[PDB]
């Protein structure tokens, strides 16, 4: 039976978000590939440059127009006309619209396609701009993080493949399953937080037992994510578990929140 | 149409122009254009770097403490690295020493991102230009086992298994989503192993997609989550607690024994499933030996990497050598020194940036990003471009040259400088890799010396992470646990005007960040990356940067096909991203 | 000494008395003693349970909510299988009916602990049985891929794989320290493979000591870990969320995604490894189809398993049919019921516990558990048994009966009743099993038939893993979310006296928890387990159980080696902590 | 280079401890027994049965008297002078006392071993009775739980090989590492406690989100462990995370103290 169509273009991004999704442990992204989606076209991964590449874009998008999901990874840049991010020759921004056009819904993976990211951070010399400030006539799931987690990226995949719906989302756009509560609600050092045992230096006494990073500038009081409870890389660890606060990297403009080790 | 002669090359514009954009199975933004003769012979060759996001302007203001999460965002491929650099430059800046636990857990780090990325480069980016997919459907089962029993111990060779991931793939394009295969260069004449090899091939690029993701198990451990995990100014942030109570909360002896799993699984597959492929590309391959040699036979560059006494980055302490090589002249390898204005300099003449004078270099404690996106006389439109005018600015990558010497860095590079001071393993793994081959040692001086260098290195790695791992229990045992030092953490301490260089050798070659600190703030923060370098636009005097030297006097079977030129460019692992921060 | 007869047999305790204690690779204690004659063959068998920890008694005064975490410590072999008929037991008993996905969720855990155990036992409790080990270090590599790769299609076959496992073993044993190898009956006559089946064995023995880590992941999503899970009465504790807020609270999409991955790798190992395996074993020792045929070709039982419509334990419910044959009618499988007090009897006459009358046997609603140790004469002292005297008590197992007759429960009682009652499946599966093997049907009702069994019944639940977890992903797509029925949790709500039964097919045979309820607390709890069937002493007819019958008639090469003793027992798979509880 | 001697042996038990061992994931059983200790006599695995296992286990504690570990898994019990658990004809506690006297550390695995576990629950039958109080004359270091968990029990193996030291302990001999803190001083559902957020009936609005157990009975607040941040099976799981109550199954006499559903 066909498997659905899947685009995934690449603006101003550094491709941590291709390279999570590649971390999958369960579906593996081989099994992903080749049995639960069609990866359509994907600059990082496809065998096919330049014009054969090009061919690729042209013939999916009009033989699939309107039933392939499109899959955006990084953000169009509006300064210098755009070509700030270049492909083929033209802006960037001129692919995404295209692209945008012919999809049922549209994946914003990661902070960069669904905020903006570091390169949106003070001054924002490219104007780089999210996806859903450029494309505003179509379903838009955020999935935010710096990357988002692997296995996250994989059951969303999975959950819009197996139940054939888009995940239902909070306001800004959000699956609900892994967005709908705080790093800091399911936070295993809480109870550190809660009796006020706090790390005050690295590697003092307190750091070595595991105590609360609050005082490091932990910001997972205000970040939505799913860190502290499914975890990274099949379930091995977090930032707080490996003793670094939360930097809010799945929050809008967590890189203009102040320093990272400030309250 | 122009003629001018650089570095043994004649640059010809003249006729046929062909442009790949964009170049996949990279890491970001890179347009390709070159010219051929009527002989089919590329006489020029473009490189273009199509993305720009400014972290050196993002960086100014911001507390130093801070720098490493940003500009670890340089790049998601070679997750760490500039995080690496950064701690390294705010620590040279301010004077921190940090304890040996740190810097073996650094070590760590990045011996975990050379065997990550160097075996996903070699399968998922570069793989598919030397393996036939599709031709891997003629293969028979029992031949392909055959065939990878002669080559290696690993256990995966059962004819059975070569013929279910033969009907997996023939399942997958039955009906007619060929996905990343769709529209590729399959049966090409450059093509030439044969379909047992391609079924082989194939297999492995499935098992290195599924096993990748396990190495990085090392990086969730120590720094949280892969990609991007977290670091500290002073060490890391990952305090150790074998016996004392609420090890629960920190590095245990139970966490310690899964990157030891880690370790061993890792140097298992790069050892019998990579090494063999990559040998077994070169036997199949070997006029690749002698294309796409570029620069790496005149002038290649190594910053050297690993310092294994503790805050010393003195050539007695880097496990991988530093030097720079000119000239073609490999008796003579030259110290590098990253503070010496005269030495490393870039050049924006040939890039979209302004410089008060275009005609020099800037060091990077003078550098200046200060974007211009001005393409001058295109064919097309600044806005749609058909052809760039690489006799002006055709880039958003500097030009970085070594005493004015246009170099080439990465595994090849650092291979070559290795080799040539003496480095005894390096030696040993060159000679008998070669004399496998029957090629003499210049054969590593091409595109297929470069993926077999990345090979070999990928194996490098994978010992010395034992060797860390190992030096880390050792002091674990005698009770050395300190992570970071925290003397001069508060900005109050630090001087009032400092600077620092952070260097290392990334998946890619040499990395360097360049900082100054005023007043508790970043004052400047100048990158210098290692496909800069490689991907480097001409210069003032019209020198050509690595990847234009190599792609000059390559032959191509079908014009319209840019496998050749995909296939060198692919052989450096380009990272755009990185490039052009 | 003297003789009688029973069950077709000659029991007769003339001639040398041999002694087995401990039996290993078993769970738990066990004894067992034989004679034999002049010919070296066996005429009488005496299986003893030599531990008792008295869990029905420990049971009485508990919440009846509470019984499952109790019981489920029974047995950390067979873990869960009493938690499971627990929670049945006493939601029979209240009037508790769970939903649709608790029931399903239950399924899978009883699967998942079939696949496991099975695979445990074939490999390292009944392996070393077969293959021997040592001569392993005789084999061919190249000789060893070759079978291998004759018999299955599983990717681990390569000559240099089993020369790296070779190399391991001789590694291993060269110092001298041969560990779980050490005094062993390697090169006894029995042992029968060549040494490339050797190699191949012991390689698998390896593949599977670590592959059943990963089985078990399956029971820590639903039940928390496992060794012991846990359960709650009205279904269970794992509630879903699929796409709502809190999702990262329950068992979620990646949850469920992780449990899916298990189950594909669950079946590939056991239809690649495990079931190949199964049939070498088979092929290389053929005779052991008429050695151990015991009770098998007379009298079986099963309760039957996996009822697929919720809260229905009938005949068009339960996936694993249950049903009883005696007296060698298989042509006439009876229906069991667990409340008549007729069918499931206990005896005493021959076990260390007190009735008021040792001569009639106790249905479990009857049941007492009563402990005296009571050895007699045992030509040494109360704290010394030389000899145990099984003219009197000689067990801490008590002899359970079904309408008065010894029954065999386990795989191959079940492969029995399902086969004559015309389970499609089953009896296709058993018709190709015994054709590949060029063998008879009855060749079955054997030692090898046993072993055989369990690898098909491995086989059997990894396919049934996949369709309840179909079931329960079809029902969360419907929106049919729930997992616990909590009308009755309150004890306020429950009868003021109430009793009820849980049953089921754990992997060595039929089991029933028998509970009484009295003012909110467990008044009577009574257990009978499988290996309580299998290991039975005597009756007061001098009836013999499954085991005893099971080693008459067998003859030994080497008295003093009990090899073909361990061989029968092993294929058994005897849990003595289940059989004495 | 000789690998340590260990001699493993078996009292009442239900055998969930050598399971818990196996499950080993790193490292993986395969290697602590081929590799890290010489496993030299253990009735669940050994080959030897009977008069040839008698000899193993003689031929050990002689030859390697004073130099072997001593694992204990179960516990003797004093009923029926010793006769609830036989071992060759005789009191299963003369082969504990044999082997101890030999010993140069004794492991007690488990609650068994280390407090008396199931069998040892009112009224114990059998007279049960832990380690510590027949062995009084030798190092023994308590690893409860039931089982404790698989990572643990080889964690603390590879400790005592590596470091050559055994684990420094608590006042009851628990090694520190892993049962120096509890269950809910680590648990990621302290936030709800915090909050009062509980759970109150079996799969209710509360037991969907995740909501803290406390009164559905969880003993995690008076229980030492590490299943709250080592996790179980690879780190897949723990009790809470699954949805039951801690049980407090690591601590001495847990069956006793009220309904696992009470306070
Ligand atoms: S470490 Fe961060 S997320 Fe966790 S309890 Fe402390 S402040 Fe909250
Ligand atoms: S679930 Fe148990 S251990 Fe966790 S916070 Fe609640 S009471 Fe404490
Ligand atoms: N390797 C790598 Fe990335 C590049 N170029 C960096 O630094
Ligand atoms: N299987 C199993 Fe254990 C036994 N006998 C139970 O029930
Ligand atoms: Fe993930 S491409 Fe990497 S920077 Fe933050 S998401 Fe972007
Ligand atoms: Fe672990 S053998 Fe199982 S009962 Fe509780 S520890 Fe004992
Ligand atoms: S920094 Fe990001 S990865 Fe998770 S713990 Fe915080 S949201
Ligand atoms: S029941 Fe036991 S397994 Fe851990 S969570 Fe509680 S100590
Ligand atoms: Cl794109
Ligand atoms: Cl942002
Ligand atoms: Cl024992
Ligand atoms: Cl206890
Ligand atoms: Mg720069
Ligand atoms: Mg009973
Ligand atoms: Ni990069
Ligand atoms: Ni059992």
């Amino acid at each position: 039976k066909p498997r659905i169509p899947v685009v995934w273009i690449h603006g101003l991004e550094c491709t941590c978000c291709t390279e999570s999704f590649i971390r999958s442990a369960h579906p593996l992204a081989k099994d992903v590939i080749l049995s639960l989606i069609s990866l359509d076209y994907d600059d990082t991964l496809m065998a096919a440059a330049g014009t054969q590449a090009e061919e690729v874009f042209e013939d999916i998008i009009t033989q699939y127009n309107g039933k392939y999901i499109l899959a955006v990874e990084g953000n169009p840049p509006l300064g210098e006309q755009g070509m700030f991010c270049i492909s083929s020759g033209r802006p960037f921004i001129e692919k995404l619209k295209r692209a945008a056009a012919g999809a049922s819904a549209i994946i914003a993976w990661g902070t960069c396609a669904s905020w903006g990211c570091v390169q949106a951070a003070r001054p924002n010399p490219t104007q780089a701009t999210p996806i859903d400030k450029v494309i505003t006539d179509k379903p838009i799931i955020k999935v935010p993080g710096c990357p988002p987690i692997p296995d996250v990226m994989s059951a969303i995949i999975t959950y819009m493949v197996t139940f054939d719906r888009l995940p239902d989302v909070d306001r800004m756009g959000r699956p609900l399953m892994f967005y709908g509560q705080r790093i800091h609600d399911k936070c295993y050092r809480r109870a550190h937080f809660d009796a006020g045992e706090f790390v005050q230096s690295w590697d003092d006494d307190a750091a070595r037992k595991g105590y609360c990073l609050y005082k490091m500038g932990c910001k997972g009081p205000t970040t939505y994510n799913a860190c502290s409870s499914t975890r990274w890389n099949d379930g091995v660890s977090f930032p707080i578990q490996s003793g670094h606060g939360c930097l809010g990297c799945a929050e809008n403009g967590f890189w203009d929140r102040g320093s990272f080790y400030s309250r | 149409s122009t003629q001018y002669e650089t570095q043994g090359y004649t640059i010809n514009n003249a006729g046929r122009r062909l442009v790949v954009d964009p170049i996949t199975r990279i890491e970001g933004h890179m347009r390709c254009e070159v010219n051929i003769n009527d002989q089919n012979v590329i006489t020029n060759a473009v490189s273009c770097g199509t993305m720009f996001r400014g972290l050196e302007i993002i960086l100014q203001g911001r507390d130093p403490r801070d720098a490493w999460a940003f500009v670890e965002r340089i790049c998601g491929v070679c997750t760490g690295v500039h995080a690496l650099a950064s701690v390294y430059a705010i620590e040279d800046a301010i004077g921190i020493k940090v304890p040996d636990n740190a810097n073996i857990i650094r070590n760590i780090m990045l011996a975990t991102l050379w065997c990550h990325d160097h075996l996903v480069h070699f399968y998922q980016l570069a793989g598919m230009d030397w393996i036939d997919v599709l031709d891997a459907l003629k293969a028979d089962p029992r031949k392909t086992s055959e065939l990878a029993q002669s080559l290696s111990s690993w256990p995966k060779s059962s004819p059975g298994y070569f013929f279910d991931v033969q009907n997996r793939l023939k399942k997958f394009v039955e009906g007619g989503q060929l996905g990343i295969f769709r529209n590729g260069y399959w049966g090409h004449p450059q093509y030439k192993l044969p379909p047992e090899a391609n079924l082989m091939g194939f297999a492995h690029y499935l098992e290195a997609l599924d096993f990748q993701r396990e190495i990085v198990k090392i990086h969730a451990v120590f720094g949280g989550k892969n990609p991007h995990p977290n670091w500290i100014v002073g060490g890391m942030p990952c305090a150790i607690n074998i016996d004392e109570s609420g090890a629960v909360g920190a590095v245990n002896m139970e966490r310690l024994n899964l990157v030891q799993s880690i370790i061993t699984r890792t140097a298992d597959f790069i050892n019998n499933v990579m090494i063999p492929d990559a040998l077994a590309i070169g036997q199949f391959n070997k006029p690749w030996s002698e294309i796409g040699t570029g620069l790496s036979d005149k002038c290649v560059l190594s910053y050297g990497a690993f310092p294994d006494i503790a805050n010393d980055f003195g050539e007695k302490s880097l496990l991988m050598p530093g030097g720079a090589v000119i000239n073609g002249d490999f008796n003579n390898v030259l110290p590098v020194d990253l503070v010496d204005p005269q030495q490393v300099q870039e050049f924006v003449d040939h890039a979209w940036y302004r410089y008060p004078n275009d005609q020099v270099g800037r060091h990077p404690f003078d550098g200046i990003t200060d974007p211009w996106y001005n393409p001058g006389d295109v064919k097309g439109s600044d806005t749609n471009i058909q052809q760039l005018n690489e006799q002006e600015r055709y880039s958003w990558i500097k030009a970085p040259r070594w005493r004015g010497n246009a170099m080439e860095v990465g595994p090849l590079a650092r291979t070559l400088i290795a080799y040539h001071k003496g480095d005894a393993a390096t030696v040993e793994s060159v000679d008998r890799m070669m004399s496998a081959l029957n090629l003499p040692l210049s054969g590593i001086q091409s595109t297929l010396g470069r993926i077999l260098c990345r090979a070999h290195e990928a194996q490098w790695a994978a010992g010395k992470l034992q060797y860390f791992f190992d030096k880390l229990m050792t002091n674990l045992k005698n009770g050395n646990l300190a992570t970071a030092s925290t003397e001069k953490w508060e900005p109050a301490t630090w001087p009032t005007e400092c600077r620092g260089v952070g260097f290392t050798e990334a998946p890619r070659g040499a990395l360097g960040h360049w900082a100054a600190i005023r007043d508790g703030k970043i004052d400047l923060y100048q990158c210098v990356v290692p496909t800069t370098w490689n991907a480097s636009p001409r210069d003032p005097k019209g020198q050509i940067g690595a990847y234009e030297a190599a792609l000059m006097n390559t032959k191509m079977a079908i014009p319209e096909q840019p496998l050749e030129i995909l296939r060198t460019l692919h052989s450096f692992d380009p990272c755009l991203a990185c490039s052009t921060h």
